[PDB]
């Protein structure tokens, strides 16, 4: 069980790790969280009470590294960093622990949640959207742009998620036009699984990943690419057995998780109608469609 | 985006621009079988490319063994206008190639957007007019060309004839449309608006007759008088 020590806490903020979050007042005596579980990413993020405008955070991996949150009062943010001299860390962490001053990672023991939303992602593929190399964690906000978005201004800041546009010479074979615009399996599974991503656990990564910065930051962008991603396989005629299963728990876990209030904004209609109900897939999401009918029945 | 009647004029201006139009390229009978289902056979159809500035028609003749064997015609007959429409701008040289191509139907937008994927400067647009192409085949030797194919063909025509010698574009489209709404609206007293008087003949190189320019304002103050009527036979007004 690893542990991320704050310097303090000098503006009040709400912070959030992971699925969970806790307010903390100003100047409140808050000397970080503790009890994180090793194996999986995590992601841990703010929203200054006074300006609720930027939630904002940083993906990280605790295995890679010794990692310490201080708020910066000149850019005005909480800033995470890293510690390379271990036994400081050991010995900052073991007297704010002593002293009581931490948040433990509330885990219920049967809850599988997090590793269900993390399930595809890794942590040295995250820095392949999200670059910034000097740093072994990375920082996500609200108002980031995709590459894609970008398209269509500042690059050193975006996120490089795979461009997906359905109308592109990338997804239709040259006398292959209907076939491959009504069916995309060819640009699901020769274009992007094989060519692009490799493989299936890729493709669920970078699908995860911009989900949770969706529902974590509001980042538009990303809830695009979710939904693209999605939409790609939905729309495609052949996928392999297993990609549809593991899919459906995906989407599942992901819908389970998302709060009742944002469904309004953070989810497509059009997309989420065509995929439990038009697509060739509308018979293949049966935990997804149920979860969805239960839950959103407006939308649908 | 979409063209109206507040860019009207865009239509005649220096732009190539093609109108597509494929209402008539998947034509069915409906009938009886013997056992007493109903089946389609399908007849020749047509794509009507029409540069609106110059008259120049480009008919793609849809002949009946493009179906042969195939699911989903409705379906799949946009995706053939549109592979047609894509492989006549590839035949154009450059400087012949549209700048625009408007639908008017909107459902041939992704289609036509999806093969022409290869010439991202030409903007595939809808309209909110109500064009009476459809008609077209209420055009003797249009009508008369499709039904004899053979095989597929692309034949060319001025659909203006040489109205343009005399009046200007504006004009003549306007003609055009008028005369197609009433082919359109009641095709019967149409025709026989067109034909009533046998001293006027349409050339062997026209389509329509060879009217003065006092006899064109009679006809088309027929024509106008047939879609009023006919707009009150219909709502009784
Ligand atoms: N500069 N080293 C560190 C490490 C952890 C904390 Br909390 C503060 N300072
Ligand atoms: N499975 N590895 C991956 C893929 C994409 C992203 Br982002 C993160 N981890």
């Amino acid at each position: 069980m690893n542990t991320v020590p704050f310097t303090s806490a000098p503006i009040e903020v709400t912070i959030g790790i992971d699925q969970y979050s806790f307010n903390v007042k100003e100047n409140q005596p808050f000397h970080g969280i503790k009890d994180i579980p090793i194996g999986h990413v995590h992601v841990i993020h703010f929203q200054h009470a006074d300006n609720s405008s930027m939630r904002y955070g940083y993906w990280f991996d605790c295995r890679m590294g010794n990692f310490y949150i201080q708020y910066d009062p000149k850019d005005g943010l909480y800033k995470m960093m890293e510690e390379r001299d271990g036994a400081k860390f050991e010995n900052i962490v073991h007297n704010f622990k002593e002293r009581q001053m931490m948040v433990s990672y509330p885990k219920i023991d049967e809850d599988d949640t997090w590793y269900n939303l993390t399930e595809f992602v890794q942590m040295d593929k995250i820095r392949k959207i999200v670059r910034k190399d000097e740093n072994q964690f990375s920082y996500v906000d609200s108002s980031m742009t995709t590459v894609q978005e970008n398209e269509l201004s500042d690059p050193a800041h975006s996120l490089n998620y795979t461009v997906i546009n359905f109308k592109s010479r990338e997804a239709i074979r040259p006398g292959h036009e209907m076939e491959d615009f009504l069916d995309k399996s060819y640009y699901l599974n020769t274009v992007m699984l094989q060519g692009i991503f490799k493989n299936s656990s890729n493709y669920f990564g970078e699908l995860q990943f911009a989900f949770l910065n969706a529902m974590f930051f509001g980042n538009y962008g990303s809830s695009l690419q979710w939904h693209a991603m999605i939409e790609l396989i939905c729309s495609s005629a052949t996928v392999p057995k297993h990609m549809l299963d593991k899919l459906d728990e995906i989407l599942y876990y992901q819908i389970k998780t998302l709060p009742e209030q944002y469904s309004d904004i953070l989810l497509n209609e059009r997309v989420w109608n065509i995929c439990l109900y038009s697509s060739f897939q509308k018979n293949s999401l049966h935990n997804t469609e149920k979860i969805m009918e239960n839950k959103y029945p407006e939308l649908l | 985006g979409a063209m109206n009647s507040s860019n009207y004029a865009e239509l005649f201006n220096n732009d190539i621009k093609l109108f597509v139009d494929d209402t008539n390229v998947y034509r069915v009978t409906v009938h009886k079988t013997f056992e007493g289902n109903v089946a389609t056979k399908a007849i020749n159809g047509c794509i009507f490319t029409l540069n609106p500035k110059t008259g120049h028609l480009f008919l793609k003749i849809i002949h009946t063994s493009v179906w042969a064997g195939q699911k989903r015609l409705s379906q799949l007959a946009k995706w053939k206008t549109a592979e047609e429409v894509s492989a006549l701008v590839r035949s154009l040289p450059k400087e012949e190639q549209p700048k625009q191509i408007i639908v008017t139907r909107k459902a041939m937008l992704d289609p036509l957007e999806v093969h022409m994927l290869d010439f991202p400067n030409i903007a595939i647009r809808p309209t909110e007019l109500r064009l009476p192409f459809s008609a077209a085949m209420s055009i003797d030797k249009l009508s008369d060309v499709v039904m004899k194919a053979t095989e597929p063909q692309m034949v060319l025509f001025n659909i203006y004839d040489d109205w343009l010698d005399r009046i200007s574009s504006y004009t003549a489209f306007s003609r055009l449309t008028l005369l197609l709404r009433a082919l359109k609206t009641n095709e019967e007293s149409a025709k026989m608006i067109l034909l009533s008087d046998p001293t006027i003949t349409i050339k062997s190189y026209h389509l329509w007759p060879s009217f003065t320019d006092e006899q064109w304002i009679t006809i088309e103050s027929q024509m106008r008088d047939l879609i009023l009527t006919e707009y009150g036979r219909k709502y009784n007004v």
